[PDB]
């Protein structure tokens, strides 16, 4: 017996990246998955490396970052890729989440690794959350300020649980140095979550597609997979590129180049642009803790395509009318992105709470429907 | 359609000089030029990268 | 959905005159617009197999009809990984659009929800 | 919001800089430093700069020298314990004319000159922003706005009333290589410095960016080549199927 | 003198001449309103800065390039 | 073809020695090249085109 | 629902004869020119409603309440502003 099948240490990184059986028809829409785990590499690597030059503390945060551009040798390069880097892991997370919805990979037997996948889709929010605040500038400030006054609006102990995570009575130095900590901390807990999602998946393996069983013909993960996935990989290297040499800062916001100042407010309040939809939603729901509540539902919704998608077939491949809803569902997320960055005005109140509904209503009524008429369709059309 | 001693065509992909050493040697240039660029890369990058943590320019400019 | 609850609606529709007058066309529209018959496929090719009834089925049928069925899939998958599309005798014609799989997934739903039923039932 | 509130959005001008292959004028940036120096230095600081950072920028290694020496400097304590200056020397930061936020609102008329270190950064528009807030002051506001005490119009700034007058005029400073100091000049130079002092690295950024582009381009090219290889035989794959 | 200057003032002559028209239409009027008495005791107090920003954003347009061109 | 497989390619030693020497090549010479190139594209911009004149 | 090599958990396979050749042999290349082209345009012409459809749609609304956005906030738009307010 082979080495890579006898040892038992050695058989399991084989069983991951070398004999594991793949379908051999994936598309380029499976390569997302290791675009993720390269973000994830580059994140550790530049952040850990950023944390050796940081300094946690509120009177020295946003200097110790002016050091690292400017004094650090290659720190603007550590800097940028971190910032940057940060942004491409949501963009491949919304493509990998947007190929598992279209796909049909939260049906059964999949129902446990697109589960884990929503709370590993939680925890990267909550990472970059806090890491944004890490700057010490003034959207770090009042968004940190904004985002943590949401948890107030829990009833009874609210306020009690907002002093408690600033550790004070405002956002300060406090509530900076447990943010580093945790901050450091959240990337290992999500690594491991990234790991349970794929060890839940290696019992199905993955889906494909076309949606049927690829049980017919298997092909090795390496060599195959190893090289299709060089190319993205090289692709996604070259959009690095552009955006860390030649437009660093294209994706950021000027304010965070001004000092935290808790006198002076900034002209308006925005998250980054990855949660910009979800404080869409937010907006929609005039309550306090309505919005809130909006706010977590329209990601715990996830868990439930499962059980809403009544189709008697994996995926979109060949349904028509399903192809149009997504399409329309997609769109709308982008919209709702949109609509997080206007000014609360007319007529974008209104147009935001219409966005609303028809986001939740894919899931609670749109997709229930049309998946129930469309197996009547395949059955009586086939006849 | 029936026998499968009759193998199907393969004509439009085959190339002629499939056995020569300069079939072979070709793609080994390609194999061998990528491997070579990875080193490069890697190389520049590792040194790049780790340079962080020599002494930084107001670490230099205080000696 | 269970494969019963399809059948059982599409056969409500097929009896009243007024809606298979209307539904009859679209279904022959949406399964044209579809294009698994591009691929080589029977309809019933593409239903989700990883469930324990369904296995079951698949197990039950005819050894020819299950030797078809994986040449009909390892065909779509060259297909799909080669982005081509059947052509020729490869492509399903309607009239070969047989559904093979449906009368044994209907035999092991019928007693599977029976054992269901028959679990709940209560001595009068 | 009224694009007022708002702020005009600037011009977008043909820096040097512009363009992934292009460097910053360095000649235009000495420039720049003098317009700092002689005019906004008065108001404001440019704090996150040390002298180091000029040499072999804008400055040779003595210029810059001569610039800290003029200098004094907070030296450690004496052995009795009392205060000291010291000359300055290259690692030192460029002093700001305030010493501290109160002061320097209270030469402003309440407004706080900001450091110009990021302003670049810190603002939309960049250097675009820059320039045409400098050139951007009407001679008359618009029929019909009413500035507050001590503003000034400026349509670039949010709102329109900003606590900084116009400052450049032509000829408030004398170049050292003969250029015609206009308005217009000393904005262009000033702006190209700021941008500097902003993202020093720029220069260098983008030539090791444009090492990367080439190598990772080859790379992606080679990995089509060998992925495509590597497929054939499964693309090439054919079936003949006898039915049992 | 400053390059800008005339070539401002040709824009604003030439091709942003619609612009400043505009722009001298609504001054006049705003000047003559401020004139009327019970104007300090009014709701509504018409400005001309939008008509500013059109005709600035025009000989900006117009002028960008030309002066960075002799600078 | 034969010979350069032979020697070059056959043993993967010799192809891995023959790849680090030839990486190393490239990365001395296209150093070189784009600093060359980088300083005829931005010709007269760059400090050490002033220098002279301080 | 999946095993590993040997007991994949496939239904008995026979009668499927398989055949390829050798990536040496090979040109990877081949029909490039011809797929570029024909085989792209066929993929993207059958595809095509489903992107331009909803993209156009959300272009279209997001262009018709930015506009009326625009306008609410100049001097024409003050007197509709203020009943949307
Ligand atoms: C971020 C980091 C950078 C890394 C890049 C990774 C992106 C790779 C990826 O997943 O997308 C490539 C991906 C190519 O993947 P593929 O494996 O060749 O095909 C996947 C489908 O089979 C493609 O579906 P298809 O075979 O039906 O081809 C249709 C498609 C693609 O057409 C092609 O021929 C390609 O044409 C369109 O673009 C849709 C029509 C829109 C017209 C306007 O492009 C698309 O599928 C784009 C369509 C998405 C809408
Ligand atoms: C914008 C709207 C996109 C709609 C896509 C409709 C299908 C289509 O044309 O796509 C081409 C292809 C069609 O592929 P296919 O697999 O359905 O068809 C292949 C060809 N046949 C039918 C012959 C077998 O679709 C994809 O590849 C879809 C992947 C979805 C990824 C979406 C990312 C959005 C992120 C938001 C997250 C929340
Ligand atoms: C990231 C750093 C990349 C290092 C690559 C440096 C050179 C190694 C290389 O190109 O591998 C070629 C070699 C050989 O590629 P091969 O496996 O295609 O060649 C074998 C056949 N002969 C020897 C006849 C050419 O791969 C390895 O040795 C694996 C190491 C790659 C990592
Ligand atoms: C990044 C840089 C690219 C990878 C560096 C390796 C250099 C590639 C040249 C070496 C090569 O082709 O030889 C193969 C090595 O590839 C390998 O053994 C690796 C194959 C490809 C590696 C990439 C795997 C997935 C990349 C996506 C990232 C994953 C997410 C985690 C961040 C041998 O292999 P062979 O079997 O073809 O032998 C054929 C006969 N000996
Ligand atoms: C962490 C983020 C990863 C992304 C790396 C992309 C570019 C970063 C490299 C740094 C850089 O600027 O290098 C340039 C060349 O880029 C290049 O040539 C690098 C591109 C190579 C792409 C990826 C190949 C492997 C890199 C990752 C492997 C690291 C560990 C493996 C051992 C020019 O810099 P220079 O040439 O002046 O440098 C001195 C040596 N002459
Ligand atoms: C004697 C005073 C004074 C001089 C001289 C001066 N400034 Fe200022 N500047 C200010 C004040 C006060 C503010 C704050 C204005 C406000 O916030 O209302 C300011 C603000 C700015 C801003 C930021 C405007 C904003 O968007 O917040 C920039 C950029 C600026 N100055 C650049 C310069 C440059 C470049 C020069 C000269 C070459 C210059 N200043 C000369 C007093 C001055
Ligand atoms: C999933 C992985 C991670 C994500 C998504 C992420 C995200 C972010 C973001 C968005 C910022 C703000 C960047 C900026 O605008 O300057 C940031 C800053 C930071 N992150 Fe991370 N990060 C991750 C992993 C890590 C890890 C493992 C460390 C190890 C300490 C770390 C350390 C830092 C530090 C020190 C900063 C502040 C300095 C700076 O702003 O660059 N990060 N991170
Ligand atoms: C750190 C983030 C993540 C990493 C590194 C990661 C990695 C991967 C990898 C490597 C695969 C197998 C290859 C592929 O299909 O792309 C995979 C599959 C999958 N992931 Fe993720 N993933 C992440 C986040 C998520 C999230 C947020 C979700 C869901 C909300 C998710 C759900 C899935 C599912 C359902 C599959 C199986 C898809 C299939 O093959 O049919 N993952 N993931
Ligand atoms: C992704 C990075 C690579 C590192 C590997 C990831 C670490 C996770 C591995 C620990 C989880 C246990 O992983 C488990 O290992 C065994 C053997 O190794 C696999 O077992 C599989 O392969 C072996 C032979 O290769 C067969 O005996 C077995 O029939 C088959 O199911 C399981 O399918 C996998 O779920
Ligand atoms: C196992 C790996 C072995 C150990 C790894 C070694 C780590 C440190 C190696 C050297 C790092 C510093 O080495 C130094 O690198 C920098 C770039 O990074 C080079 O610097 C060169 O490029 C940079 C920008 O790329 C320019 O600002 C500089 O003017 C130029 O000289 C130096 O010429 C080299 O002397």
């Amino acid at each position: 017996m082979a080495l890579r099948k006898k040892n038992s240490l050695l058989n399991m990184a084989n069983s991951y990246v070398l004999d594991s059986p793949q379908p051999s028809n994936l598309n380029y829409f499976w390569n997302f998955g290791s675009l993720l785990a390269l973000c994830l590499v580059i994140q550790l690597a530049t952040g850990i490396t950023l944390a050796m030059h940081y300094t946690s503390h509120a009177s020295l945060a946003f200097d110790s970052v002016e050091h690292i551009m400017r004094d650090v040798n290659f720190g603007w390069f550590i800097r940028y890729a971190h910032a940057n880097t940060a942004s491409f892991f949501f963009i491949c997370i919304y493509a990998h989440m947007g190929r598992n919805i279209y796909y049909g990979s939260y049906k059964t037997p999949r129902v446990l690794p697109w589960s884990i996948g929503v709370i590993i889709f939680l925890l990267l929010i909550i990472t970059a959350f806090m890491g944004y605040v890490l700057v010490f500038g003034q959207m770090s400030l009042w968004g940190a300020t904004v985002i943590c006054n949401l948890v107030s609006a829990i009833p009874w102990l609210g306020e009690d649980i907002v002093h408690f995570l600033w550790g004070g009575f405002s956002v300060g130095n406090p509530t900076l140095q447990r943010f580093f900590a945790l901050h450091y901390l959240m990337p290992f807990v999500l690594a491991v979550f990234a790991l349970l999602h794929l060890i839940a998946l290696h019992t199905a393996g993955s889906s494909n597609p076309l949606g049927i069983t690829s049980n017919v013909d298997k092909l090795s993960m390496h060599p195959y997979y190893s090289f299709k996935d060089l190319i993205t990989v090289f692709a996604f290297l070259l959009m690095f590129t552009l955006f860390v040499f030649f437009s660093p800062d294209k994706l950021g916001h000027p304010d965070n180049y001004i000092p935290a100042n808790p006198m002076v407010t900034p002209a308006s309040i925005v998250p980054e642009w990855y949660l910009l939809p979800f404080y869409a939603i937010l907006r929609a729901i005039p309550d306090k803790l309505g919005g809130v509540i909006a706010m977590v539902a329209a990601i715990l919704i996830l868990l439930i395509l499962p059980i809403v998608d009544r189709s008697i077939i994996r995926g979109n491949a060949f349904k028509p009318i399903s192809k149009l809803l997504f399409g329309f569902f997609i769109c709308n997320f982008l919209l709702l992105g949109v609509l997080g960055q206007v000014h609360i005005e007319p007529p974008f109140i209104v147009l935001g709470q219409i966005c609303t509904i028809f986001y939740f209503s894919y899931f609670l009524i749109l997709l229930p429907m049309v998946s129930t008429i469309e197996n009547i369709f395949f059955y009586i059309g086939s006849l | 359609g029936k026998s499968t001693y009759k193998i199907p065509d393969f004509t439009p992909y085959l190339k002629k000089d499939r056995n020569t050493d300069a079939n072979r040697l070709f793609s080994y240039f390609m194999i061998g030029s990528f491997g070579m660029l990875s080193a490069a890369g890697a190389k520049a990058t590792v040194q790049d990268f780790l340079s962080n943590m020599s002494a930084s320019a107001d670490v230099l400019a205080m000696a | 959905a269970s494969i019963t609850s399809v059948v059982k609606t599409s056969e409500l529709i097929l009896k009243s005159p007024l809606l298979s007058k209307i539904v009859v066309p679209l279904a022959k529209t949406y399964v044209k617009f579809s294009g698994y018959r591009q691929l080589g496929f029977k309809m019933n090719d593409l239903i989700i197999e990883e469930t324990p009834n369904m296995q079951l089925a698949l197990r039950r049928l005819p050894p020819t009809e299950s030797y078809d069925r994986v040449y009909r899939l390892i065909r779509a998958t060259q297909f799909s990984l080669s982005h081509k599309l059947a052509t020729g005798n490869d492509i399903t014609k309607p009239e070969e659009d047989d559904h093979y799989l449906i009368p044994y997934i209907l035999d092991v739903e019928a007693e599977a929800f029976e054992k269901d039923a028959l679990d709940n039932l209560e001595v009068v | 919001m009224t694009a007022a509130e708002h702020g005009l959005h600037p011009a977008e001008y043909p820096w040097p800089q512009n363009g992934m292959l292009s460097t910053f004028d360095h000649a235009s940036l000495r420039r720049g430093y003098q317009v700092y120096k002689e005019v906004c230095a008065a108001c404001h600081s440019l704090d996150r700069i040390a002298w180091r950072n000029l040499v072999g920028v804008t400055h040779t290694t003595d210029e810059a020298k001569a610039f800290a020496e003029e200098l004094e400097y907070d030296d450690e304590p004496d052995d009795e314990g009392n205060p000291r200056k010291r000359p300055g020397k290259l690692a030192d930061y460029i002093p700001g004319p305030y010493p501290n936020e109160q002061a320097a609102r209270a030469a402003n008329q309440g407004a706080l000159p900001p450091d110009l270190s990021l302003i670049a950064k810190a603002r939309h528009g960049g250097a675009d922003y820059i320039f045409a807030l400098l050139t951007g002051y009407p001679d008359e506001p618009p029929a019909g706005v009413v500035l507050a005490p001590g503003m000034n119009y400026n349509p670039y700034f949010p709102g329109g009333g900003i606590g900084m007058a116009r400052t450049l005029f032509d000829g408030v400073v004398e170049y050292e290589d003969g250029t015609p100091a206009t308005t217009s000049q000393m904005a262009k130079d000033v702006a190209a410095f700021l941008t500097w002092a902003a993202e020093p690295e720029h220069d260098e950024r983008k030539k090791l960016g444009l090492k990367a582009i080439i190598v990772i381009s080859a790379m992606l090219g080679l990995s089509v080549y060998i992925k495509k290889f590597k497929w054939s035989p499964i693309k090439n794959r054919k079936f003949i199927y006898n039915p049992p | 003198p400053d390059p800008a200057i005339a070539l401002h003032e040709a824009a604003a002559e030439g091709p942003c001449h619609d612009f400043k028209h505009h722009f001298d239409e609504c001054v006049e009027r705003v000047t003559k309103a401020q004139e009327a008495e019970d104007y300090d005791h009014a709701e509504y107090k018409e400005d001309c800065v939008e008509e500013f920003f059109h005709l600035q954003h025009c000989i900006n347009d117009n002028t960008a390039d030309k002066l960075f061109r002799v600078l | 073809a034969t010979t350069f497989y032979n020697v070059f390619v056959k043993r993967n030693s010799a192809f891995v020695a023959t790849i680090l020497a030839s990486a190393f090549v490239f990365d001395m010479t296209f150093e070189t090249a784009i600093d060359n190139f980088w300083d005829r594209i931005n010709a007269g911009k760059q400090w050490k085109d002033i220098r002279h004149k301080y | 629902y999946m095993g590993w090599w040997g007991h994949m958990g496939s239904p008995p396979q026979k009668g499927i004869a398989g055949y390829t050749i050798s990536p040496f042999a090979a040109r990877p290349f081949a029909g490039v020119v011809h797929a570029a082209i024909f085989n792209t345009f066929r993929r993207t012409k059958n595809q095509a409603l489903f992107v331009i459809l909803p993209v156009s749609f959300f272009y279209y609304v997001w262009t018709q309440a930015s506009e009326k956005n625009e306008w609410l906030y100049t001097k024409a738009g003050r007197h509709e502003l203020a009943k949307a307010l």
